[PDB]
């Protein structure tokens, strides 16, 4: 009712948001103590599947489960750890400069070889890490965790609007789309662009800027791509992050908290949407 | 709503002053997401590219990156309308109007598509602001699914003539009597060609590994047709299967992949979607308060959102 | 004099950024706007080139007795060398002044569709503006440019 | 050539001809209105605004209407002008740039077009960085400090050395040939006959025809560059000066009658920003209130 | 780089086709375009379409038109494929430059169990707008298209200073290299520019090699008794990194390519014969085992070699039937009797067209007779008035008149039949010839097809020289007395007027009919029935419409 | 919100009354959304389209179809129920009951069949005016999408006989597909329709492309940017299929869109659109099969 | 031909014959035949008196 | 349209082809679409049908 809370119990051996900032970008953690199985499935036999059985039990030693599961997966957590992977080097970089300084590249480097791992045996990271939002409120103990991060539509952004002003967390993040620019309102989007045995199993995160349907956006995930060197498939997935109804209040910063390039976009209408990944 | 409103710019014919009155409960496709916007991009003048009108496969093509909009109230200042995209968080559940010949159903999702009707145009012209106005029809989804099925492969026959002129139409359509006769004026090849490549891509990738096991069953099919009815209503006439009638091919690797289960999900990914990767997005949904289990021709149904 | 007490200076290195786009090269739409409502033959001698024929020993006889009839007919498009400056500025006695119009370039009436190096007597009767090119500096009509 | 052209004035040499400086200099003045008595209408109306609840109360807004008629005949309650406070952008030296836009088709030697790029382009305070995209703006780059104020755009049109001082030595039209809509005498025709019909005289200066063929004829030099239909910039966000005058559709595009023509000077809107560091062309949505005789 | 594998997905189909080919790429530089004929400035201006169709020589019939590709780029166009030019990395192989032209692969018409028919001419057409003007004709026989073998011996050395030049360019650059090519470098360590024309001019070629093992073996015997993963896949990482993508163009400028040299035999120019080593073209090292063979160019060659036969209709009957025991296509062209293409002749594809030019004119040379036996009166037939002193004008027509027909019919000769059929009275024709079917380049417009009054014009110079003044036939449509009136529609001159309408203009029209105009100044004009001159035998004229008429779709 | 009512009709035991105390948040399918409604709307009884009982097809239409409601307090002489689909989005939060998976902290869970699971098991019948209320399961989007493709991927091997399917494991939990000792055999006739259309509309579209393509690019962007993105898979798959099997056009492209017709339907059949979101507040984010959960109303 | 609960003929040149057959004019005759899910559209005539 | 029947007799199409039908030999005479009578004063009946 354009107002909400939404909270979830874990770790901060994942995101600490008292290391974070006031805005984050948070994904969630669903499927945590998975993907020994699916590792085995879904895959063609060339994959030697018996790779991600160890990657994400690696993953657990940097981080047993306990009463606290593993979730509550930052923004900045996916962008260094992909950093060394896609098409930006030492400006990408400077977000594992944000992470090791504050949160820690223990967890990132069993989790790279993870980004290397999980799309090794089609195991892609869409449809896991699902979104949870804008962290709130960070209510957490020492070493746990208690976070009210909400969810559900316009009012994470209007309740940190009527007072986190939701960051882009890299300059190079923020996909400058649509410069054939005109005056509307922003729709935002969560895509993750693989190449698939061409960079050996890419991982990329960022944050594209339209204001395009979702009819209008796959064709526009067609175009403006230079991965297609590919064919295996199923390559280039997104959701709806939302809607920020203002093209007026974007920004271009360095200063947070290291000194990391970073946007800050005031007043979204989170709608949450929901993912495809079939070509 | 979130607000979105549309001025009357420059001046009025006076009985058309009246036309935009009975226009409320149509859906105008304004290409933003604006505050206030002039009546100039609303048009269908608009909706002609560049030297060249659309098709009616370009009409969808013209209608695919475009925002719809509802008509909800119609001032002699302003016209304000509620965007679809966004906006459709409406418990008032913001009303529409059916400019369609089929009585619907209750519970039906409804997607917009051009005028492509023999009889039903929705021409309504404005001149002393010269512009053209089309309204979109609405209409049952399956009945949506239907149509733009015809209409691609009426453009297909535009491509390879061979057969003598004694084509059949694709210009007879059923629903539960009601024979209905559509348009065959033009057909541009560009809006037939890209609608027909995304038809064969993504037929491409359909097909996988598991799904060559399939194949070896068609013999299976007919063996059902004697027996039963259900199949042998399934089976249709005017099928390439009844045709073909008249093999692991082994190559096994691994064998614990589940090749039968992996067919049916890529399978399900590109020939799954195929109606809504050709047409427009259903986001309308046939909801009567009142108990009311169809809608007449030129009512007002109210609608809810997304189905 | 700026904004103050203080002098400035506007060279013509100033001029770097103007005159050197690819666009002093751009007559596409010049020659086309001015073709239409042609010019009649303008007797060409300046405005046609021929190949040679024969030796060199005769070939003044040939082009001696091939221009007896349209050299004395009218005059060619140059008279300017006893024109002063302004008098080609003035409207009369200039019918070649809406033909001056780039620096770079010379619209002229020339041969119709005979490809150059070829023939030696044009079929005189409608005419054709074109283009030549302007070489370099000195070809500008001295009315423009003073001795 | 162009490539010839760039290499004659770094050294320094006169190449056969000259040029003409077209600029645009800003004042900032403070007028002084008299009036009449009885003049104006003003009514007004009702204050009530009950709008859409933003969190924590709507906080009630309350508009009231209002309206006013010209209640006078003639020209009342007019206008004066007198004082010269600062003049806002700079009497300044700073050139055009025409590789700001994609306006042309390049040489075909691409080995030299591409020299000749960057050539131009070494540090002009007008010259961009990451140079044109598909679609978009120049992105004229940003220099540490400005102290004088707004810059001067000095856009050049080739001459020829031979005409009179004398001209330029009068307010003058600087495309070489009266062209605006004033002297025109309601035939129909007669409108774009004196701007490019050269059988005629002049009418400012009618012992001649024009003052620079180059920049008066239609097709010539002058009119190959500024002209809004050809549109050479339009992706270059510099204001030209000389849009201003060489518009075969603008000039032409004004009425006549002389009640209308003098009111519009009074408020008119320029094509130029005081919201910018160069003379921006003005930007779609904004309102500027100019003078403007020119 | 892609125009020549492109094609090959057009030779990857066929399946089961009439008769089973080949794909020989063929890369012409630019002075054989310019002496050709061809303007190098119009293809600068990279996708293009090609026209082609093949022509026996002996007999029969040609090939529609084939919608291929190109890649015409201005460049060392044997260089390029040698060392090509990442965006990041242009510098990446340093070169010699050269010549350049398209990039088109041909296909080569076979046999099951191929043995390729020389002296048979594959055509080609660059079509630079719709007209014909807009238009040239190509000629290759196989005999100039197909070398023996190739000389991938010159790929030897290409490929080592590959890896030494990514020996070159990290050492050069230093760390600026990203983490992938840092170390495919000095992978090639442990394993002067590239001249691409020194591949042509270096004296090495293919061989079997297993006669010169044998050769070797017992060669290095005596010294014996005396005595008593790849770099390849390090090359991948070397693209992929300073790249950033696979690019399939580049994959097989790493894999074998020869660059051979041949010659033209129509203007004394040079192209080049290119093979690869993954290509299912000819040359390529995967392929299909029936392909080319050499067989005809040395039966009929040997046979009258030996025999000193120096024309193989003068060959011994014996001599003849011999070979017709061997190999039985030369029943063609050394038994019939009148073969509309000449038996064993060069030019017998240019003899084809110089008959039509000689065979038109006289079917024009004694219709102007026909229409102009005595004294005429040809009143008029259009509708042009006069001032009073513009009859003065015609004082002149009266006397400047019988020098024209001449003139014109010596320009018809004067013109070259390869523009010939640029004009309007060799495409009336063959709007004829196709109707005893669309012709070529689709200058008839949809309504000359109609009537009989929709004629179609070319404009001769009257005074001066006498010469063309157009590149398109200009239709004007002709209604006692009749007005005229044009059809419907970079410029040209002459095009803006009525035919007849005005002084130092011949106006010469011509009808589906056959029935053409001669339209002089003032209205004077009559009609020619060619069509009671016109001789072309059908058999013969069905090898020269099926090569110039289109199917239209 | 918008609470309706569903009117208790005559008289019931009290263990029928006590059937309706177990069911105090489940969901429920209603055709039409008046104020008052009846339990005659309710009941599988209500879902006959042929005369026959439905199928999970014929469910799976009418679950496409009607509208979801969701009883929040039971109550004699009325159902009141503050229904989903009514509503802005992410307000009115409502309770669901669980059933054997988790449901996540989100997940955006989805009503489908009852014999994808215990057939007898949520087929509550009332006893006394004798009607049965089945009621549908509530799974979360990736492993509802999952298991619907299983059982007719099963069905294949039970259709012609001569690994195995059914294991299946969760996150944590190992989720036995198989209800053996009465059920499969009831799965397979009742899941019997819905497997030939799975099939037929995959024979029909693989022998109707492979006499349309061929029999297309030569009757031209679109003809060699066919196998562009389709070199070595669709001429490797017209060198696999096309061999092992058999070989018009005006039949065919009268077959086109027959065909794309059934594809539109199984589109709207299949995949099982997300229809109401779990994302809560203050819970243990993990919900177990029995418990209660806040729901939330749109996706 | 409304209904298809019946097993068919097995031979389907007997199949489609006889089923449009009869189904080729009917009042209550199946046009854009029987969908799987869907409905079996009766054909509404124009008028009705 | 003959695809749907009589509505004033459902099990027929119509009960006259020679008129009924468009282009038909009733259709040819007496619609005013043709005009073959009148200029004439006398009035057809048959033109209101």
């Amino acid at each position: 009712p354009r107002y909400h809370l939404t909270r979830q119990v874990t770790l901060t051996d994942l995101c600490q948001p008292n290391a974070e900032r006031a805005g984050a970008l948070l994904l969630a953690l669903r499927h945590p103590t998975d993907l020994p199985h699916l590792a085995r499935h879904r895959a063609p036999p060339g994959r030697q599947t018996e790779r991600l059985a160890e990657a994400w039990g690696q993953l657990l030693e940097a981080s047993e489960s306990g009463c606290a599961r593993a979730g509550l997966v930052s923004f900045n957590f996916l962008v260094a750890a992909c950093a060394a992977a896609y098409d930006a080097r030492d400006a990408a970089e400077a977000v594992r400069a944000h992470i090791t300084t504050n949160y820690a590249g223990a967890r990132l480097d069993r989790f790279s070889e993870c980004l290397r791992a999980m799309v090794h045996t089609h195991v892609f990271p869409h449809e896991v890490m699902r979104f949870f939002g804008g962290l709130v409120s960070w209510v957490t103990q020492d070493e746990l965790a208690s976070v009210t991060a909400v969810c559900s539509g316009p009012q994470e952004a209007t309740h940190t609007g009527h007072p986190v002003t939701i960051p882009a967390c890299a300059f190079v993040d923020l996909d400058a789309e649509l410069c054939l620019g005109g005056p509307g309102a922003a729709f935002l989007y969560l895509v993750f662009t693989y190449r698939q045995c061409r960079d050996q199993e890419l991982c990329c995160v960022y944050v594209v800027k339209s204001q395009l349907p979702p009819r209008g956006l796959e064709a526009a995930l067609e175009r403006l791509f230079g991965r297609l060197r590919i064919t295996t498939c199923t390559y280039a997935a997104f959701a709806e992050l939302g809607v920020m109804p203002d093209d007026s209040p974007r920004c271009l910063h360095r200063t947070e908290r290291v000194g990391v390039p970073v946007v800050i976009l005031e007043g979204v209408v989170w709608r949450p949407g929901g993912w495809r990944a079939c070509a | 709503c979130f607000e979105a409103d549309i001025a009357i710019p420059s001046g009025i014919s006076r009985p058309d002053a009246a036309a935009l009155q009975r226009c409320e409960g149509r859906v105008v496709f304004l290409p933003t997401i604006r505050r206030q916007l002039a009546l100039a991009d609303v048009a269908h003048e608009s909706f002609v590219s560049g030297g060249v009108s659309p098709d009616t496969l370009g009409l969808l093509l013209a209608y695919r990156r475009r925002f719809p909009a509802v008509i909800t109230r119609v001032l002699p200042t302003r016209i304000v309308a509620c965007p679809v995209d966004l906006g459709l968080t409406h418990a008032g559940t913001v009303n529409l109007r059916n400019t369609s010949p089929v009585d619907l159903c209750n519970g039906d999702p409804v997607s917009l598509v051009p005028p492509v009707f023999e009889g039903q145009a929705t021409d309504v012209r404005l001149e002393s602001l010269d512009l053209t106005l089309r309204f979109p029809v609405p209409l049952p989804t399956p009945l949506a699914r239907e149509i733009v099925a015809r209409l691609v492969a009426r453009g297909i026959r535009d491509l390879n003539p061979r057969t003598p002129g004694e084509l059949p139409d694709l210009n007879v359509l059923y629903y539960n009597g009601a024979r209905l006769s559509l348009v065959a004026d033009v057909q541009q090849l560009a809006s037939v060609n890209t609608e027909l490549r995304s038809l064969v891509l993504n037929m491409v990738y359909s097909i996988t590994e598991g799904t060559t096991l399939i194949l070896t069953l068609i013999p299976r099919l007919l063996a059902l047709s004697a027996q039963d009815g259900y199949v042998n209503a399934l089976l249709q006439m005017q099928s390439v299967t009844r045709e073909a009638a008249q093999a692991p091919m082994l190559m096994q690797d691994g064998e614990r992949r589940l090749p039968l289960y992996e067919a049916l999900v890529a399978w399900l990914a590109h020939a799954g979607q195929l109606g809504d990767i050709l047409a427009l997005a259903p986001a309308v949904r046939v909801c009567t308060f009142d108990g009311a289990a169809v809608v007449q021709s030129g009512d007002m149904a109210p609608v809810i959102r997304y189905p | 004099w700026g904004k103050d007490h203080q002098v400035l200076r506007l060279s013509m290195e100033n001029a770097v950024g103007t005159v050197c786009h690819p666009s002093l090269m751009n007559i596409d739409a010049a020659v086309g706007g001015v073709n239409h409502d042609p010019v009649e033959a303008a007797n060409p001698y300046g405005a046609y080139v021929a190949a040679p024929a024969g030796p060199g020993a005769d070939m003044q006889q040939r082009f001696l007795n091939a221009w007896r009839q349209r050299l004395a007919h009218g005059r060619v498009r140059w008279v300017a060398e006893c024109q002063m400056t302004a008098e080609q500025f003035m409207q009369p006695d200039n019918a070649n002044l809406a033909l001056e119009l780039h620096p770079a370039f010379d619209f002229f009436a020339g041969v119709a569709d005979v490809e150059l190096p070829g023939g030696e007597v044009p079929p005189a009767g409608p005419g054709a503006i074109q283009a030549t090119w302007r070489v370099v500096n000195g070809n500008l009509p001295l009315a423009l440019c003073p001795v | 050539s162009p490539v010839a052209l760039y290499h004659q004035l770094k050294t320094g040499l006169h190449p056969g001809f000259g040029f003409t400086v077209v600029r645009q200099d800003r004042f900032v003045t403070e007028n002084v209105l008299f009036s009449e008595r009885a003049s104006e209408a003003y009514f007004l109306g009702q204050l009530q605004v009950a709008r859409h609840e933003t969190g924590g109360g709507v906080n009630f807004t309350l508009t009231q209407p209002r309206g006013n008629v010209d209640l006078g005949v003639g020209y009342t309650a007019v206008a004066a002008t007198g004082t010269v406070r600062n003049p806002v952008t700079d009497m300044g030296n700073l050139p055009q740039n025409f590789y700001l836009g994609r306006g042309a088709p390049p040489l075909l030697d691409n080995a030299a077009a591409v020299y000749l790029r960057n050539a131009v382009v070494a540090g002009n305070r007008l010259g961009p960085a990451q140079p044109l995209p598909v679609f978009g703006c120049a992105q004229v780059p940003r220099r540490a400090g400005m102290d004088h104020g707004q810059d001067a755009v000095c856009e050049f049109i080739a001459t020829p050395v031979a005409t009179d001082i004398n001209y330029f030595r009068r307010p003058c039209n600087p495309r070489g040939r009266a062209a605006g809509g004033v002297y025109a005498g309601d035939k129909e025709g007669d409108v774009i006959a004196l701007m490019y019909d050269h059988g005629q005289s002049d009418p400012a200066r009618p012992f001649a025809a024009t003052a620079n063929p180059w920049a008066s004829q239609r097709f010539s030099y002058g009119d190959l560059l500024y002209n809004g239909a050809y549109h050479l910039n339009g992706a270059s966000p510099v204001l030209s000066p000389c849009f201003k005058f060489f518009t075969a559709a603008d000039i032409t595009a004004k009425h006549r009658c002389l009640e209308r023509l003098i009111v519009e000077t009074g408020s008119a809107v320029s094509t130029a920003t005081a919201a910018s560091d160069v003379q921006f062309k003005r930007p779609p949505g904004c309102r500027e209130l100019v003078e403007d005789p020119c | 780089m892609n125009a020549h594998f492109a094609n090959e997905v057009q030779y990857d189909l066929t399946r089961d086709p009439s008769s089973p080919a080949s794909l020989i790429h063929v890369i012409i530089s630019s002075e054989c375009l310019a002496a050709a004929g061809v303007p190098l400035s119009a293809l600068v201006r990279a996708n293009f379409r090609v026209e082609t169709q093949t022509r026996a020589h002996a007999t029969g019939d040609c090939t529609p038109w084939r919608s291929a590709f190109a890649a015409y780029v201005p460049a060392d166009a044997v260089g390029a494929i040698l060392a090509p030019v990442i965006p990041a990395h242009p510098d990446l192989l340093p070169r010699v430059p050269s010549a350049g032209g398209l990039f088109v692969s041909l296909p080569v018409a076979c046999d099951a169990q191929g043995v390729y028919d020389p002296y048979t001419v594959a055509a080609l057409r660059l079509a630079w707008g719709p007209w014909a003007t807009c238009a040239r004709v190509l000629l290759f026989s196989y005999d100039e298209l197909v070398p023996p073998n190739t000389r991938y011996a010159a790929d030897g050395a290409r490929l080592m200073r590959l890896c030494r030049h990514f020996c070159r360019y990290v050492a050069r650059l230093g760390a600026a290299a990203p983490a992938a090519a840092t170390e495919a470098a000095a992978h090639l360590s442990l394993g002067p520019p590239i001249s691409p024309e020194e591949q042509l001019t270096a004296p090495g070629g293919d061989t079997a090699t297993a006669e010169d093992v044998s050769i070797t073996q017992e060669n290095e015997e005596i010294l014996a008794l005396v005595q008593r993963r790849s770099l390849v896949e390090w090359l991948d990482r070397g693209w992929e990194a300073l790249a950033g993508g696979d690019r399939p163009d580049w994959l097989w400028s790493r894999r074998s390519i020869s660059v051979v040299l041949r010659h033209h035999y129509g203007t004394k120019q040079r192209f080049v014969v290119v093979s690869y080593e993954n290509s299912v073209a000819w040359g390529g090292r995967r392929a299909r085992p029936p392909r080319l063979s050499s067989e005809l160019a040395t039966a009929l060659t040997e046979a009258c070699a030996a025999e000193r036969v120096v024309r193989p209709h003068q060959l011994s009957p014996a001599a003849q039937t011999a070979l017709l025991r061997r190999f039985p296509a030369l029943e063609g062209p050394l038994r019939h009797p009148r073969p509309v293409l000449q038996p064993f002749d060069i030019a017998a594809e240019v003899a084809f067209v110089a008959r039509i030019q000689i065979a038109c004119l006289r079917a024009l040379g004694h219709s102007i007779r026909a229409a102009l036996q005595g004294g005429p009166r040809i009143f008029q037939r259009l509708r042009y008035d006069f001032g009073p002193h513009q009859s003065e004008w015609l004082g002149e027509v009266t006397r400047r008149f019988p020098v024209l027909l001449e003139n014109l019919m010596r320009a018809l000769e004067g013109t070259a039949p390869d523009a010939f059929f640029h004009t309007a009275y060799a495409l009336a024709v063959l709007a004829h010839l196709g109707g005893q079917l669309v012709p070529l380049s689709d200058d008839i417009p949809a309504r000359f097809a109609d009537s009989d009054a929709h004629y179609a014009f070319d404009y001769y110079s009257t005074s001066g020289d006498t010469l063309r003044l157009t590149n398109r036939p200009i239709a004007v449509v002709i209604d006692e007395q009749s007005k005229c009136r044009f059809m419907e529609g970079p410029h040209r001159v002459c095009e803006q007027y009525l035919p007849g309408e005005s002084y130092a203009y011949l106006c010469l029209g011509f009808n589906r009919r056959l029935c053409g105009l001669v339209v002089f100044p003032g209205g004077f004009a009559f009609t020619i029935n060619t069509a009671a001159y016109l001789s072309l035998a059908d058999p013969v004229a069905r090898a020269v419409g099926l090569r110039f008429c289109r199917g239209a779709a």
